[PDB]
């Protein structure tokens, strides 16, 4: 649902 | 089996630099980034930055962007964190914590929400910024006595005297004895040196047949001391 | 900018619900994470992704998030839930993670408790090393305020006393320690030494003497 930050330069939308 | 083991505590001078190491084990080192958060005495947590295990790409906090640099060893499965321009206000406990989410997106895959992979922190590394030099501890046994017995229970321990800097960790019987152990917080003496005590509440019946040995660990001085605590002649 | 703000202290009675609300403008589109930190321990994550518990956390811990507010809820609080609680979320503008200032959770109505005192004389090894330290250990008292007084025979001691400030134990009571430094001659020349520990209408005094 909400954003998920993995690391520097990696995300999920 | 996931473990993050950090380097030992140390004293460093104002203006010098520290580099703490954070060694990972129990998971694929490439699929996880590693955070660094510190906590000064009696203050709150503050995020410093994180770095991925594979590409080594870093991202720093706005407070530390000037003085912190983070690196990693691809082969050694260890991330590092260096802070220059140290002041007394940088005396803190420095943690490393594995990121909550693994890298699922880089691989060839149509959308898949990366799952929460657990809460995993290192043990922390205390960095004391001071001009005082390191000093190892003097360990003395606190023997059990009749005037120190509360029925079926008796008190015994070890005095860890005059060390600097913090911390000292104490175990008993090489970590095999855990229950009834109370390691008290250290006192900052007028001389500027620390002292603490660790005591075990043991059954008073066993005193003639159980062996009690305190294991003192003072990483800043690279010193370990074991002391066998026995009943006295009195 | 951006910041997460939470109250400094929250008091709750044993058995009712405590609520720690973290406020942040990015909370509508950013998850909130909650850390519990007990006295002298590393942070423990109790709520991830606004409302989920890491496996191993009691279900009396719950979390929510609506608008600019994310709330950690402890339903039926134990005394063991006294700790510092930190919210933790993403600062997209500055591209950094941020912690809240922290909230101390005070469980009210904890009863008074008298201290347990153990007094150790100088070890023979330290005496043969030309030093002498008396060790007075104080534990399992509440609230965390004590007075430590030392005696040589019956007279008050004027120097050589070092006493810690009380800190919380894992059992949520308080512990402290007091050290009296003597020369080996002062130790053997007196008939006894005493550690007198006073705690709100109760006093426990232990005494040691040269064999």
């Amino acid at each position: 649902r909400k954003r998920i930050h993995i690391g520097p330069g990696r995300a999920f939308y | 089996q996931v473990q993050l083991v950090q380097s030992g505590a140390e004293v460093k001078k104002p203006g010098a630099s520290v580099k703490v190491s954070c060694e990972a084990s129990g998971y694929t080192f490439a699929k996880f980034a590693i955070h660094w958060v510190r906590q000064a005495p009696r203050q709150g947590l503050e995020w410093m930055g994180w770095i991925n295990g594979d590409d080594g790409k870093t991202e720093y906090s706005q407070k530390f962007q000037d003085r912190v640099t983070m690196t990693r060893d691809t082969s050694a499965s260890t991330v590092y964190m260096e802070l220059s321009s140290l002041r007394s206000e940088d005396t803190a406990l420095y943690y490393c914590a594995r990121a909550m989410y693994p890298d699922t997106v880089t691989g060839n895959d149509n959308p898949a929400p990366p799952p929460f992979e657990g809460d995993y922190w290192g043990q922390g590394t205390l960095v004391t910024v001071s001009s005082a030099s390191t000093k190892g501890p003097s360990v003395f046994p606190l023997a059990p006595s009749s005037k120190s017995t509360s029925g079926g229970t008796a008190a015994l321990g070890c005095l860890v005297k005059d060390y600097f800097p913090e911390p000292v960790t104490v175990s008993w019987n090489s970590g095999a004895l855990t229950s009834g152990v109370h390691t008290f917080p250290a006192v900052l003496q007028s001389s500027g040196l620390y002292s603490l005590s660790s005591v075990v509440t043991v059954p008073s019946s066993s005193l003639g047949t159980q062996t009690y040995i305190c294991n003192v660990n003072h990483k800043p001085s690279n010193t370990k001391v074991d002391k066998r605590v026995e009943p006295k002649s009195c | 900018s951006y910041e997460l703000t939470q109250p400094p202290s929250v008091s709750v009675s044993p058995g009712q619900t405590a609520r720690i609300t973290c406020s942040g403008d990015a909370l509508p589109k950013e998850y909130a994470y909650w850390y519990q930190q007990k006295s002298g321990q590393a942070p423990v994550l109790v709520i991830y992704e606004d409302t989920r518990r890491p496996s191993g956390i009691p279900e009396r811990f719950s979390g929510s998030s609506s608008g600019t507010m994310a709330t950690l809820t402890v339903s039926g609080a134990h005394v063991d839930d006294e700790a510092d609680y930190y919210c933790y979320s993403r600062d997209t503008s500055a591209n950094q993670w941020v912690f809240g200032g922290g909230t101390k959770l005070t469980v009210l109505g904890q009863p008074k408790a008298a201290p347990s005192v153990t007094l150790f004389p100088p070890s023979s090894e330290e005496l043969q090393a030309n030093k002498a330290t008396l060790v007075c250990l104080i534990s399992d008292f509440y609230p965390g305020a004590v007075t430590v007084a030392w005696k040589a025979d019956s007279s008050p001691v004027k120097a050589g006393v070092e006493t810690t400030t009380p800190s919380k134990q894992s059992n949520n009571k308080y512990a402290a320690s007091s050290y009296l430094s003597l020369t080996p001659e002062q130790w053997k020349s007196h008939r006894s030494y005493s550690c007198q520990v006073t705690h709100e209408g109760s006093t426990v005094e232990k005494t040691v003497a040269p064999t």
